[PDB]
């Protein structure tokens, strides 16, 4: 998900 | 079992995280209070199409959400949580933190909010076709401004809006419980130092923030019905991910 990517995951 | 020194340090850390991820400097916000949209400019906004007004507002909300993700990333203990819980917390709370943060940009003297360069009242948002939602948002900000929050108090309160151990779907629940409790200690410690603990009984009941987020999701369902292609083509993908049903 985009949230994951934004968190640096 | 956090010491008083560790709690004091937590206050400072949270306040720093917040100041660093503030979209707008409070001084800039103040130095623009009399900079208000004219009759003509207000008419310009009211005359805009529903799709245009929604697209602009979706962009601004997404920008605000990006800053909240950054706040989370800098917040003591948050990045120590597992990947699942970081996501669960942000999904449930990012919009709530934005709604609280808005009171920084809300002038209660004339019920206006800083939006696209000037202060506009809620009549600026007519073309959205969701007046009860918009007015509920304005009332929430107004009720918050009656508490006269300092930057520090907002920092601590928003940390708590985000770190909620009762969000469905958490996997390290005790870990989130511990962080929420220490943040509560930090908040209550800071309040007592300023004899401001009386504000606690005057904080919004959690149902209020929940009803606001729920209204937004519902109004988006209606918009998406009317303009299905606009959402896919023009809305930020994060917005779509977080709010589309
Ligand atoms: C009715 C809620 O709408 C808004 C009010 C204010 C702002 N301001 C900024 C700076 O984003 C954005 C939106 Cl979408």
């Amino acid at each position: 998900t985009l949230l994951q990517l934004l968190l640096g995951h | 079992y956090a010491s008083l020194t560790e709690i004091e340090h937590l206050v400072q850390s949270v306040c720093k995280s917040y100041r660093e991820t503030c979209q707008l400097r409070l001084e800039d916000l103040l130095r623009q209070r009399s900079n208000i949209f004219s009759r003509e400019e207000v008419t310009g906004y009211q005359r805009k199409s529903m799709w245009e007004m929604w697209e602009r507002c979706a962009h601004h909300l997404t920008e605000a959400i990006q800053y909240v993700v950054e706040f989370a990333k800098r917040l003591s203990g948050f990045m120590e949580l597992c990947q699942n819980d970081q996501i669960v917390l942000l999904k449930a709370g990012a919009m709530e933190v934005v709604l609280v943060r808005m009171c920084r940009a809300y002038n209660a003297d004339n019920r206006t909010v800083f939006f696209e360069g000037k202060y506009g009242g809620m009549e600026l948002f007519r073309a959205l076709g969701c007046s009860e939602l918009i007015s509920s948002i304005f009332d929430f900000s107004h009720s918050l401004s009656a508490l006269h929050f300092s930057e520090d108090e907002i920092a601590l309160y928003t940390a708590l809006v985000l770190i909620n151990a009762h969000r469905p779907g958490l996997q390290e629940k005790r870990k989130v419980e511990q962080l929420q409790y220490n943040l509560e200690l930090a908040f209550h410690h800071h309040l007592s130092k300023t004899h401001r603990q009386s504000i606690l009984a005057k904080l919004p009941p959690k149902g209020k923030l929940r009803s606001l987020c729920s209204q937004h999701v519902e109004r988006l369902q209606i918009f998406q019905h009317l303009h299905p292609i606009v959402v896919q083509a023009a809305f930020p993908p994060l917005y779509k991910e977080l709010f589309s049903t």
